[PDB]
């Protein structure tokens, strides 16, 4: 049961957390130090709740958010797999499934190498069960997407696999046995016992990504860093909708009609012996990988689809919809763009006099969109990619819209012009993008490490038998420094208030407070910006006026682009440039997605400065909505969750770059805004003994000496750091 | 200086770059100074060939609706009779039937099939053009009466919200204005029941209650 030595006494501090929530079927929310191995705690104790057949049954689902660190949960568990293995004596069977089917899939050398996911995919399912679903039979056209005949072949046999697999380990499985990581990947979700994949994945309503069997019976499902699920949900179900989209689609409008005038009878009458069949009993025309070339379930809490074939009983009829539709959807579009409009189901009811027959064709129209598709199964998927995005959209405005929010964006952003409008769908329910999930779920476990407010799941809007503060002893000397500035001297003004392009006298001394953690503090430091822009303008004076004159001679400096392939270049660096003969302080930004899915180490990456209140400051009234529906919840949240959005996303940057618990951290904090909201924001564990103990107005000048007070300390004298061998009670 | 302005004498489009076109009946370029003069040339003509038209039916789009000339006749042939015709069936109809049969003809219209007086004769002959026009007069003034309550519920609660919201602004401003002021003058011509402190304390404790 993995206790394997002096395990900073927190497993069993997480011991009875599991015992009350699963025995007690409890949905549970855990507090964790960023110090504390995230799964060397959690499924230590759910791999021993796997062969718990407490009553009978025992699921496992897991999700994360970054599939590198997906394969870094994989990673040394293979040991805790072999770990009681030799001490439990025998060894039982076992399944591990990383699902991803983005990225890694191909193994033909045509389809693999082009860079992106989406499109690429759609080569391959058009290959599959568009050509070689239209063109059965048939040597050259027909191409060599062997393996899938190979998984027709072992799915109809019964293999046994062994544990868990990689994207990699498959692939050369992909050269040997292994087959799909698709296929390879359903018939092992036949009889899966433990599921790794993206918290996105799952959370997909717009192609709905139903990845068990719906049985709620003991679904086990676990969640890590589960922070920002706003901004997971409401962007899982956001739309946007270009211009240039909606051309692209007015070109491919009568282009498809050329090939509805060019085929008379040939797919015309295919769809004549099954659309009524359509008419006569309802099912889908395939199960295979079709649907994964296809909107699963738009708006998914729904009864069924009963009525098909809508208010449309033809093809250039249903055609003529969406002409009725685009047409009429650009009329919606051009003439809005002077004015930002945010009326939900004004906007469908508003069409109703425009559109014909409405509410059933909106709802009625996806699938036959692609059925009629389906019948022709031709087009390829890229080409067919902007218009499948506007099936799904009216769909969406078709049920779900009261409760949710339209907008429309045409000004200035990254347009000077109005160059390219835009409107989008935002749910706001993120609750109902996660009620469905807890119906469909048994009682399953957040845990962030960053969630200092408890008050936020109710933002959740949900229920919670168990949610605590999980605190845990230091006897490593000190865990970290965590350093409020508040300078005097050079008078802290780190909020935004003259703004970060204002004022350059704020800017004066963050060279200044930086260059001396700089000279100080060695061994690679990553610090979090807010926006590119700002980063834009951080470097702005720093070039020109007199700056990275000794910075550069101290360390060296780590541009991250909003470019992610420049972005990712650096990275290689720093992995490199701090592990030889140099400091290299990388230069990052917070709310960019530069800041996920590492977990720096001791090694390198061992402090982090702030810089400025880590909130939002950007994108147009997608608060006032979202603000007036929680005041419509709770009335009192404009003061309240503007503070913890920057703060939940504070620690998830500044938290991060301490693994186990000795590997330093040194997270001092420039800012202005501290008073309540950092106290509010620091983990209970982590304002209790370390912060502000009577360092609050820390002038910079001064705080010099503190992390030199503290890293020479904690340096030396390390051997004894609360080991803990037999049960003596303690009783935390 | 977009399209090519009208047709006709080109003084309308080429000097007055502020005024849009309009667009008849069967999808034509047409700039709006030939309207006036199309009154007393043939009243209701297309100005390229001579077509016939109704009360000049000129949609003004430049935003290429009725430029889809098959956009513009939906505009007309299913509002014509065929509205009237299509939301008797919703209310009360077999299953699809009443929907799937009506909504063939729609595509048996918009083709130029000129078959249509085959069905206007027999378009309401069957059944009661009174209880056609009577659930259009009810679904009309069903839908007007619903527009306007919902129009009204969105202007009434968000505004009497606000105007909360601007209350309890002029609450807890004049009350800490006044508390504060009371305990000003609290100790003024009086040092407080039976201490330095005591009810001045009492007062500094009462106060933050009252907002709370
Ligand atoms: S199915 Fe497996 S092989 Fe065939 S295309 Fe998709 S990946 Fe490439
Ligand atoms: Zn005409
Ligand atoms: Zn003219």
């Amino acid at each position: 049961y993995f206790p394997y030595d002096y395990i900073y006494p927190e497993q069993f501090s997480y011991m009875r957390e599991l015992k009350r929530t699963l025995d007690a079927k409890g949905h549970g929310v855990l507090e964790m130090p960023s110090g504390t191995g995230k799964t060397v705690s959690l499924l230590a104790l759910i791999m021993a709740y796997q062969r718990a057949y407490p009553l009978e049954v025992t699921k496992l689902i897991y999700c994360s958010r970054t599939v590198p660190e997906i394969e870094k949960v994989i990673e040394e568990l293979r040991k805790l797999l072999n770990f009681y293995e030799k001490q439990e004596g025998e060894k039982l069977p076992f399944l591990g499934l990383a699902l991803s089917s983005r990225k890694n899939l191909c193994i033909h050398p045509e389809v693999t190498p082009l860079r992106f996911g989406k499109d690429v995919d759609g080569k391959c399912h058009s290959l599959t069960a568009s050509y070689v679903r239209a063109q059965y039979q048939h040597d050259t056209s027909l191409p060599h997407c062997r393996f899938y005949e190979e998984f027709d072949a072992h799915g109809r046999e019964v293999p046994l696999p062994a544990g868990i697999y990689n994207l990699d380990d498959l692939k050369a499985l992909g050269r040997r046995q292994g087959w799909c990581p698709y296929f390879l990947a359903r018939y092992s979700i036949l009889h899966a016992n433990v599921v790794v994949y993206s918290y996105h994945y799952l959370l997909d309503p717009k192609i709905a990504d139903l990845v068990s069997k719906e049985l709620a019976r003991k679904a086990v499902v676990v969640f890590d860093e589960a922070h920002n699920i706003d901004n997971v949900c409401i962007d899982s179900m956001s739309v946007n909708l270009t211009r240039r989209t909606l051309d692209r689609c007015q070109g491919n409008l009568e282009t498809l009609q050329k090939t509805v005038l060019r085929i008379k009878e040939t797919d015309e009458q295919r769809l004549r012996d099954e659309y009524r069949r359509l008419v006569e009993g309802l099912r889908e025309a395939s199960a295979a990988r079709e649907t994964d070339a296809h909107l699963a379930n738009p708006v998914l809490p729904d009864e069924v689809l009963q009525e098909a074939v809508p208010g449309s009983i033809r093809t250039a009829e249903h055609f003529l919809g969406f002409l009725r539709r685009l047409l009429e959807y650009v009329k919606w579009r051009l003439r809005v763009q002077h004015v930002v409009q945010e009326s939900p189901p004004a906007f469908l009811s508003g069409l109703a006099q425009r559109v014909c027959i409405q509410r059933k064709p909106l709802r009625f129209c996806a699938e036959r969109l692609r059925s009629l598709l389906h019948t022709l199964e031709i087009t390829d998927l890229a080409d067919f990619s902007p218009l499948t995005l506007l099936a799904n959209f009216a769909t969406l405005v078709s049920t779900y819209a009261k409760g949710f929010t339209i907008i429309i964006e045409p000004f200035d952003d990254r347009t000077p012009t109005i160059a390219n409008p835009i409107l989008h769908f935002s749910c706001m329910d993120a609750s109902l993008a996660i009620k469905p999930v807890f119906e469909r779920f048994q009682s399953v476990i957040i845990t962030s490490g960053t969630l200092s407010p408890l008050d936020i799941y109710p933002k959740i809007l949900d229920f919670h038998p168990v949610t605590m503060a999980t605190f845990t002893m230091t006897l490593a000397r000190v865990c970290l420094c965590p350093m409020i500035i508040g300078r005097g001297n050079d008078q802290v003004a780190i909020s935004s208030k003259f703004e970060t392009r204002e004022d350059i006298a704020v800017i004066r001394n963050y060279g200044n407070l930086l260059l001396e953690m700089s000279a100080v503090v060695p061994d690679g430091i990553v610090a979090f910006f807010t926006s590119y822009q700002y980063m834009e303008s951080t470097v702005a004076s720093w070039y020109e006026q007199g700056i990275l004159e000794n910075i550069q001679r101290n360390k060296l400096l780590f541009i991250e682009t909003q470019d992610g392939a420049e972005t990712s270049v650096a990275l290689e660096k720093y992995q490199e440039a701090c592990e030889n003969g140099r400091g290299a302080i990388l230069l990052s930004v917070a709310r960019g997605k530069v800041s996920e899915g590492i977990d720096f180490v001791h090694h390198y990456g061992r402090a982090v400065i702030m810089f400025g209140v880590p909130y939002v400051y950007t994108q147009s009234r997608i608060l006032k909505a979202r603000l007036e529906y929680l005041r419509d919840q709770f009335q009192i949240r404009e003061n309240d969750f503007l503070t913890f959005d920057a703060m939940r996303h504070a620690a998830q940057c500044v938290g991060r770059a301490i693994r186990g618990k000795t590997d330093y951290g040194l997270m001092v904090f420039a800012d202005k805004r501290f008073a309540r909201g950092d106290k509010r924001g620091k983990l209970p564990r982590w304002i209790q003994e370390h912060l502000t103990d009577a360092n609050l107005n820390l002038t910079v000048d001064e705080g010099v000496q503190v992390a030199k007070y503290f890293l020479r300390q904690m340096a030396q004298p390390f051997h004894r750091e609360d080991q803990l061998g037999l049960s003596l009670l303690s009783l935390e | 200086m977009d399209d090519q302005g009208c047709p006709r004498c080109k003084t309308t489009k080429y000097r007055n770059p502020s005024l849009k076109l309009m667009v008849n009946v069967c999808g034509h370029t047409l700039c709006e100074s030939c309207v006036d003069l199309l009154f007393v040339r043939g009243a209701g003509n297309c100005p390229e060939c001579g077509t016939p038209l109704r009360k000049s039916n000129f949609r003004v789009q430049l935003f290429e609706d009725p430029t889809v000339d098959k956009e513009v006749e939906i505009r007309k042939k299913v509002l014509k009779i065929y509205n009237k015709r299509e939301e008797d069936f919703p209310s009360l109809r077999e299953y699809n039937d009443f929907l799937e049969e009506v909504e063939e003809i729609v595509f048996n219209l918009t083709n130029n099939v000129d078959l249509d007086n085959t069905k206007k004769k027999m378009e309401i002959y069957q059944k009661e053009n009174k209880d056609v026009i009577q659930k259009n007069k009810l679904k009309l003034t069903r839908e007007q009466e619903e527009l306007e309550e919902a129009l009204e519920v969105e202007r009434q609660e968000n505004e009497q919200r606000r105007l909360f919201i601007q209350k309890e602004e002029q609450l807890q401003q004049i009350l800490k204005r006044k508390n504060k002021q009371a305990f000003l003058d609290e100790l003024e011509s009086s040092d407080l029941p039976v201490a330095l402190l005591l009810a001045q304390h009492k007062d500094r404790s009462t106060q933050l209650e009252m907002q709370l």
